[PDB]
Protein backbone atom coordinates (compact mmCIF):
# COMPACT_ATOMS: atom_id res chain seq x y z
CA UNK A 1 0.00 0.00 0.00
CA UNK A 2 1.19 3.50 -0.89
CA UNK A 3 -0.80 6.91 -0.39
CA UNK A 4 -2.60 7.97 -3.71
CA UNK B 1 -16.43 26.85 -8.15
CA UNK B 2 -19.11 24.01 -7.33
CA UNK B 3 -17.84 22.02 -4.92
CA UNK B 4 -18.83 18.35 -5.14
CA UNK B 5 -17.12 15.05 -3.69
CA UNK B 6 -14.82 13.66 -6.34
CA UNK B 7 -13.48 16.23 -8.21
CA UNK B 8 -9.58 17.26 -8.79
CA UNK B 9 -8.01 20.29 -6.95
CA UNK B 10 -4.60 21.25 -7.09
CA UNK B 11 -2.10 21.96 -3.97
CA UNK B 12 0.83 24.21 -4.24
CA UNK B 13 0.15 24.08 -7.87
CA UNK B 14 2.01 20.54 -8.29
CA UNK B 15 -0.21 17.48 -7.02
CA UNK B 16 -3.49 16.71 -7.73
CA UNK B 17 -5.99 14.81 -5.36
CA UNK B 18 -9.74 14.78 -4.71
CA UNK B 19 -12.84 16.27 -3.09
CA UNK B 20 -14.20 14.56 0.16
CA UNK B 21 -17.26 15.99 1.07
CA UNK B 22 -18.66 19.53 1.68
CA UNK B 23 -19.00 20.62 5.20
CA UNK B 24 -19.07 23.84 7.65
CA UNK B 25 -17.71 24.91 10.68
CA UNK B 26 -19.63 27.57 11.74
CA UNK B 27 -19.89 30.56 8.82
CA UNK B 28 -16.74 28.69 6.96
CA UNK B 29 -17.19 26.89 4.29
CA UNK B 30 -14.64 24.06 3.92
CA UNK B 31 -14.32 20.00 2.39
CA UNK B 32 -12.97 17.04 3.83
CA UNK B 33 -9.87 15.43 2.11
CA UNK B 34 -6.59 12.83 2.89
CA UNK B 35 -3.99 14.54 5.08
CA UNK B 36 -1.27 13.38 2.83
CA UNK B 37 -2.16 15.67 0.25
CA UNK B 38 -1.13 19.18 1.34
CA UNK B 39 0.40 20.38 5.05
CA UNK B 40 -1.72 23.91 6.82
CA UNK B 41 -1.83 26.66 4.51
CA UNK B 42 -0.64 24.98 1.64
CA UNK B 43 -2.90 26.84 -1.72
CA UNK B 44 -6.29 24.38 -2.65
CA UNK B 45 -6.83 25.21 -6.82
CA UNK B 46 -9.67 24.44 -8.70
CA UNK B 47 -9.61 24.43 -12.58
CA UNK B 48 -7.13 27.31 -11.89
CA UNK B 49 -8.99 29.26 -9.60
CA UNK B 50 -7.58 29.36 -5.81
CA UNK B 51 -10.26 28.41 -3.79
CA UNK B 52 -9.04 28.03 -0.19
CA UNK B 53 -6.00 26.43 2.07
CA UNK B 54 -5.61 23.75 4.17
CA UNK B 55 -6.62 24.58 7.31
CA UNK B 56 -5.79 21.50 9.93
CA UNK B 57 -4.30 18.04 9.01
CA UNK B 58 -3.55 14.62 10.46
CA UNK B 59 -0.64 12.25 8.40
CA UNK B 60 0.33 9.62 9.06
CA UNK B 61 -0.57 8.29 12.21
CA UNK B 62 -4.55 9.23 10.61
CA UNK B 63 -4.83 10.64 6.76
CA UNK B 64 -7.10 13.72 7.46
CA UNK B 65 -7.48 17.29 6.33
CA UNK B 66 -10.29 19.80 5.67
CA UNK B 67 -9.61 23.00 3.42
CA UNK B 68 -11.22 26.30 4.44
CA UNK B 69 -12.39 27.97 1.38
CA UNK B 70 -13.26 31.53 0.78
CA UNK B 71 -17.43 32.64 0.69
CA UNK B 72 -17.46 32.48 -2.84
CA UNK B 73 -17.45 28.48 -3.63
CA UNK B 74 -20.80 26.66 -3.65
CA UNK B 75 -20.81 24.09 -1.57
CA UNK B 76 -23.59 20.75 -2.54
CA UNK B 77 -24.26 17.67 -0.98
CA UNK B 78 -23.49 15.27 -4.14
CA UNK B 79 -20.76 13.32 -5.16
CA UNK B 80 -19.35 12.41 -8.86
CA UNK B 81 -20.98 9.35 -10.48
CA UNK B 82 -19.60 10.15 -13.89
CA UNK B 83 -22.21 12.94 -15.32
CA UNK B 84 -24.37 12.33 -12.55
CA UNK B 85 -24.91 12.93 -8.31
CA UNK B 86 -25.07 10.72 -5.63
CA UNK B 87 -26.77 12.78 -2.72
CA UNK B 88 -25.28 13.00 0.58
CA UNK B 89 -27.74 12.03 3.17
CA UNK B 90 -25.62 11.53 5.91
CA UNK B 91 -22.43 9.61 8.17
CA UNK B 92 -24.50 6.70 9.46
CA UNK B 93 -21.22 4.03 9.02
CA UNK B 94 -21.54 0.81 7.42
CA UNK B 95 -20.92 -3.04 8.64
CA UNK B 96 -18.12 -5.17 7.10
CA UNK B 97 -19.64 -6.77 3.31
CA UNK B 98 -22.04 -3.37 3.06
CA UNK B 99 -21.54 -2.42 -0.55
CA UNK B 100 -19.87 1.09 -1.18
CA UNK B 101 -18.59 3.41 -4.31
CA UNK B 102 -15.88 6.05 -4.12
CA UNK B 103 -15.25 8.64 -6.04
CA UNK B 104 -12.23 10.57 -7.36
CA UNK B 105 -10.36 12.27 -10.53
CA UNK B 106 -8.58 9.63 -11.52
CA UNK B 107 -10.25 6.21 -11.82
CA UNK B 108 -14.49 8.06 -11.49
CA UNK B 109 -16.76 6.64 -9.28
CA UNK B 110 -15.82 2.71 -8.89
CA UNK B 111 -17.83 0.01 -6.70
CA UNK B 112 -17.13 -2.83 -4.67
CA UNK B 113 -17.72 -4.01 -0.55
CA UNK B 114 -16.15 -3.41 2.81
CA UNK B 115 -13.75 -6.27 3.70
CA UNK B 116 -12.28 -4.87 6.90
CA UNK B 117 -11.64 -2.55 9.18
CA UNK B 118 -8.95 -0.69 11.66
CA UNK B 119 -6.18 -2.01 9.18
CA UNK B 120 -2.74 -0.53 9.13
CA UNK B 121 -0.89 0.55 6.20
CA UNK B 122 2.34 1.22 6.27
CA UNK B 123 3.21 3.93 4.04
CA UNK B 124 7.27 5.40 3.65
CA UNK B 125 6.16 8.23 5.51
CA UNK B 126 4.72 6.24 8.61
CA UNK B 127 2.12 3.73 9.69
CA UNK B 128 -2.02 4.75 9.24
CA UNK B 129 -3.69 3.11 11.82
CA UNK B 130 -7.39 2.64 11.65
CA UNK B 131 -8.54 2.19 8.21
CA UNK B 132 -11.13 0.69 6.70
CA UNK B 133 -10.57 -1.90 3.39
CA UNK B 134 -12.68 -1.94 0.57
CA UNK B 135 -12.25 -3.76 -2.65
CA UNK B 136 -13.80 -0.94 -5.31
CA UNK B 137 -10.44 -0.17 -6.93
CA UNK B 138 -8.42 3.26 -7.53
CA UNK B 139 -5.81 4.90 -8.66
CA UNK B 140 -3.28 7.76 -8.18
CA UNK B 141 -5.11 10.67 -7.37
CA UNK B 142 -7.91 9.50 -6.01
CA UNK B 143 -6.94 10.26 -2.54
CA UNK B 144 -9.26 12.60 -0.55
CA UNK B 145 -12.07 11.37 -3.23
CA UNK B 146 -15.00 10.32 -1.35
CA UNK B 147 -16.45 6.51 -0.04
CA UNK B 148 -20.30 6.59 -0.07
CA UNK B 149 -23.07 4.17 -0.09
CA UNK B 150 -25.54 4.17 -2.95
CA UNK B 151 -28.00 5.59 -0.46
CA UNK B 152 -26.19 8.46 0.58
CA UNK B 153 -24.43 7.78 3.71
CA UNK B 154 -20.79 9.20 3.58
CA UNK B 155 -18.05 6.93 5.09
CA UNK B 156 -14.63 8.33 4.40
CA UNK B 157 -12.25 9.97 2.40
CA UNK B 158 -9.86 7.55 0.17
CA UNK B 159 -6.26 7.37 1.68
CA UNK B 160 -4.03 4.84 -0.42
CA UNK B 161 -4.00 1.24 -1.46
CA UNK B 162 -1.96 -1.78 -3.32
CA UNK B 163 -1.69 0.56 -6.65
CA UNK B 164 0.10 -1.42 -9.24
CA UNK B 165 2.96 0.11 -11.84
CA UNK B 166 -0.01 1.48 -14.28
CA UNK B 167 -0.88 3.54 -11.01
CA UNK B 168 -4.03 1.96 -10.15
CA UNK B 169 -5.87 -1.64 -8.89
CA UNK B 170 -8.12 -1.96 -11.11
CA UNK B 171 -6.49 -4.27 -13.38
CA UNK B 172 -6.37 -7.41 -10.82
CA UNK B 173 -9.62 -8.97 -9.13
CA UNK B 174 -11.97 -7.46 -6.60
CA UNK B 175 -10.40 -10.14 -4.35
CA UNK B 176 -7.09 -9.01 -4.45
CA UNK B 177 -7.11 -5.85 -3.99
CA UNK B 178 -7.16 -3.54 -1.12
CA UNK B 179 -8.16 0.36 -1.33
CA UNK B 180 -8.33 2.17 2.17
CA UNK B 181 -9.85 5.13 3.43
CA UNK B 182 -10.08 6.60 6.85
CA UNK B 183 -13.35 7.45 8.29
CA UNK B 184 -15.35 10.83 7.96
CA UNK B 185 -16.92 10.40 11.53
CA UNK B 186 -13.76 11.11 13.69
CA UNK B 187 -12.49 13.56 11.29
CA UNK B 188 -16.53 15.96 11.32
CA UNK B 189 -15.90 15.75 15.43
CA UNK B 190 -11.76 16.73 15.74
CA UNK B 191 -12.45 19.35 13.33
CA UNK B 192 -16.01 20.05 14.45
CA UNK B 193 -17.42 19.98 11.34
CA UNK B 194 -21.27 19.43 9.91
CA UNK B 195 -21.56 17.83 6.80
CA UNK B 196 -23.77 19.75 3.86
CA UNK B 197 -26.57 16.95 3.19
CA UNK B 198 -29.81 17.26 1.02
Amino acid sequence: AAPA
Amino acid sequence: ANIVGGIEYSINNASLCSVGFSVTRGATKGFVTAGHCGTVNATARIGGAVVGTFAARVFPGNDRAWVSLTSAQTLLPRVANGSSFVTVRGSTEAAVGAAVCRSGRTTGYQCGTITAKNVTANYAEGAVRGLTQGNACMGRGDSGGSWITSAGQAQGVASGGNVQSNGNNCGIPASQRSSLFERLQPILSQYGLSLVTG
